[PDB]
């Protein structure tokens, strides 16, 4: 997008997410496996939502509308009530196909930044117990069990644990 | 899933004094600013109207002298005093997660 | 303003069906969620299930999961529910909500939904023979 | 019969939408005619799947 | 907002900042104080200003006007004179509200951006002596007077010289 | 600009830079130098070619335009044909200088944004091998000759190669 997480260094999307539309995956001892994030997901739908409901709040109530179609060739009244409408339907065409360009560059542009922040939420989690690959990957250097990233998945991750272990890892 | 407690369970108040209902969950309840939390009064035998929502809103058009309050988890109804027209049936819910999580009846 | 009158339902023995129906008028009805609520009579109340305004998104609550089939239409502006193969623990009255948010979008089982607006008159079931 | 607040010659249509183009004849609370007959917005993210 | 400072991971504002629009809060071993950031609170009032300035010169002076209310039933002539405003006033209307709903999101933006703008400033300076808490916050890593706080916030502060105190706490 | 790449946190532009639109200055022991990073010039490149097709695509092929002009004076009629042309100029250049407005705002935005997109990349590239120096250079803390330099310029560079000796030069 403008932040060029999504079709950027994050090199593709995930088809088999279907719990979600953002989230994680690890590799570590135990296995590997991957989790939905809840909140950055519903963040994204939230405002796309209230996005669409702003889009489409107008229908035209007015008011008593004019002759449209013709019996006759009457030249002047019959040419301007043309015009009129003519002219009316021009605009609101372009009215129309600003309208969904750019509501929708931006509903591009803005589920990039989302992911651009759930990925500085964690990095600002694992302080210095992690480096950043470069392809939205986190290398840690600490051991870390389906308990453990668990607590990077749900916010609960302590960083001064495991500290002294990764720095050692990492500088040495 | 996630549980709403109403603790103390039943209401036995007198006719003219304030009281208190509480409402615990599991799971976190504020998101975005935003304290996802509804109530509900049934007069046995109709189906419920609307009390307090999102926190601490009145009802499209209810009584002056309820109140609502609490963030997070730790939320708290307050009636002004008990008056004829409440005797009721009653309940809190959460709709921050599906599905929506319902409560056990408050007398 | 709001009405939302209910329909279809009485006695059928287990293992048996039958589709309940509820009326709404005075709001632009398709465009808001809807839902099915329950109580079991003196025990807890209890949540069944909701439609997207769309029509194309369904989420149930696991007590009914696999054996239910909710649905509307909006030329008619109404909401059903069918049931096929009625369990024991199910006697209750029935109740057709109108979620609080506007045109919701229900991407996922476990989306927040908004809270309950108003409820129609009623309707009348009992797993019984 | 049957309930529908917009209606043009052609009959009745829906008014969920912002944008018809069916017919520039109206009556009722009927979307805003336009040319276009397929103006799509975004309900989502963008898509980049595998290969 | 799309930067995610504002309403964001700095959890809420400061509604005792009464000399500008962002800032910087210490704790040091001499106590507690503020000061605003002006440079930032510059910049973010200047836009709005432009954009103030540019939404507002636009005043319609044309030309000897059509009659707008009629005091008789007359078909077709006034049936298309009303026709005519009442369109007209459609599209200004539309035209208006989405300009404002436009701008808006844009100055909400804009001033996110340069709270994260004044963030990342910060950051770079500090090279080495310091790290992201997460909440808007450094925990810079050495003892540093009001004379050092002051001398961070006014451009002027020098890593090199804390450098060798800095990585001691951090990493021993 | 929103990102505070360009106009900002890079202090100006490189007027000797004819190649293409983004780069790196350097400096090592084989002497200075200048090259022109590609794969983003081109895409800032295509996202301006892109609007500019965007923005041309009409030219109001509309029917039987009404007189505009007038040879005597008349009144209702002539009166509600200038009415409504003055009002159709009146909207038409109201959208036409919002058009301008936005996809330019946009437009530089959107720029900015690229050159940041490269300064991450690079940044994430060179894992634990430089500091930003806070005005858009790195420092790169081992022996760099001009070989290894196109390496980080063109994708290649493998940063465990020279860590061992920049470890070093940054904490000792
Ligand atoms: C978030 O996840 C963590 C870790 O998976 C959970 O923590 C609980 O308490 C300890 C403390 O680390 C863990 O070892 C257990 O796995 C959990 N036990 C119980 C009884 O819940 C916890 O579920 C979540 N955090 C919070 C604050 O609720
Ligand atoms: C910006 O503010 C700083 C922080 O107080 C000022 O620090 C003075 O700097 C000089 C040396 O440049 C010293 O005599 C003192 O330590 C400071 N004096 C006082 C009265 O505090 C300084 O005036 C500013 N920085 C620069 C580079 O001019
Ligand atoms: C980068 O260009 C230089 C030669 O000018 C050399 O280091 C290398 O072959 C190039 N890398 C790639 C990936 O093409």
């Amino acid at each position: 997008g403008l932040f060029g997480a999504i079709a950027g260094f994050i090199e593709n999307g995930w088809e088999g997410m279907i719990d979600g539309w953002y989230g994680f995956r690890h590799q570590n001892s135990e296995g590997t496996g991957q989790a939905a994030d809840l909140k950055s997901t519903q963040a994204a739908i939230d405002q796309i939502n209230g996005k669409l409901n702003r889009v489409i709040e107008k229908t035209n109530e007015k008011f008593h509308q004019i002759e449209k179609e013709f019996s006759e060739v009457e030249g002047r009244i019959q040419d301007l009530e043309k015009y009129v409408e003519d002219t009316k339907i021009d605009l609101w065409s372009y009215n129309a196909e600003l309208l969904v360009a750019l509501e929708n560059q931006h509903t591009i542009d803005l589920t990039d930044s989302e992911m651009n922040k759930l990925f500085e939420k964690t990095r600002r989690q694992l302080r210095e117990n992690a480096e950043e690959m470069g392809n939205g990957c986190f290398k840690i250097y600490h051991k870390c069990d389906n308990a453990c990233i668990e607590s990077i998945r749900n916010g609960t991750y302590d960083h001064d644990v495991y500290r002294d272990e990764a720095l050692n890892n990492r500088f040495q | 899933d996630i549980v709403m407690t109403q603790s103390p369970d039943s209401l036995a108040v007198s006719l003219g004094e304030r009281a208190t209902i509480n409402c615990k969950s599991s799971q976190s309840v504020t998101f975005n600013y935003k304290n996802y939390l509804a109530w509900y009064q049934q007069k046995p035998g109709q189906p419920p109207k609307l009390l307090i929502y999102w926190a601490s809103t009145r009802e499209s058009g209810v009584p002056d002298r309820f109140s609502g309050s609490g963030s997070g988890t730790d939320f708290t109804l307050t009636i002004s005093s008990l008056q004829a027209e409440d005797v009721a049936v009653y309940y809190c819910q959460q709709h921050y997660r599906t599905p929506p999580t319902f409560g056990q009846g408050t007398k | 303003q709001v009405q939302l009158v209910e329909s279809g339902g009485g006695v059928v023995q287990p293992g048996r069906s039958l589709r309940l129906s509820c009326a709404a008028s005075g709001f632009t009805f398709s465009t808001y969620a809807m839902h099915w609520v329950r109580q079991a009579p003196g025990k807890g109340l209890e949540w069944v299930a909701v439609i997207s305004y769309d029509a194309n998104y369904k989420y149930y609550a696991d007590s009914v999961k696999g054996r239910f089939t909710i649905s509307r239409d909006n030329s008619k502006n109404t909401l059903y529910l069918q049931m096929n193969s009625l369990r024991a623990e199910d006697t209750a009255v029935y109740y057709c909500a109108k979620d609080s948010q506007l045109r919701s979008l229900l991407y996922f089982e476990w989306l927040s939904q908004g809270y309950f607006d108003y409820w129609g008159q009623g309707t009348l079931v009992t797993v019984s023979s | 019969t049957c309930i529908s607040e917009c209606i043009t010659p052609n009959g009745s249509i829906p008014n969920d939408k912002p944008f018809q183009n069916v017919n520039k004849i109206t009556y009722g609370a009927c979307p805003k005619y336009v040319k276009q007959n397929t103006l799509k917005l975004a309900t989502g993210m963008r898509n980049v799947p595998e290969k």
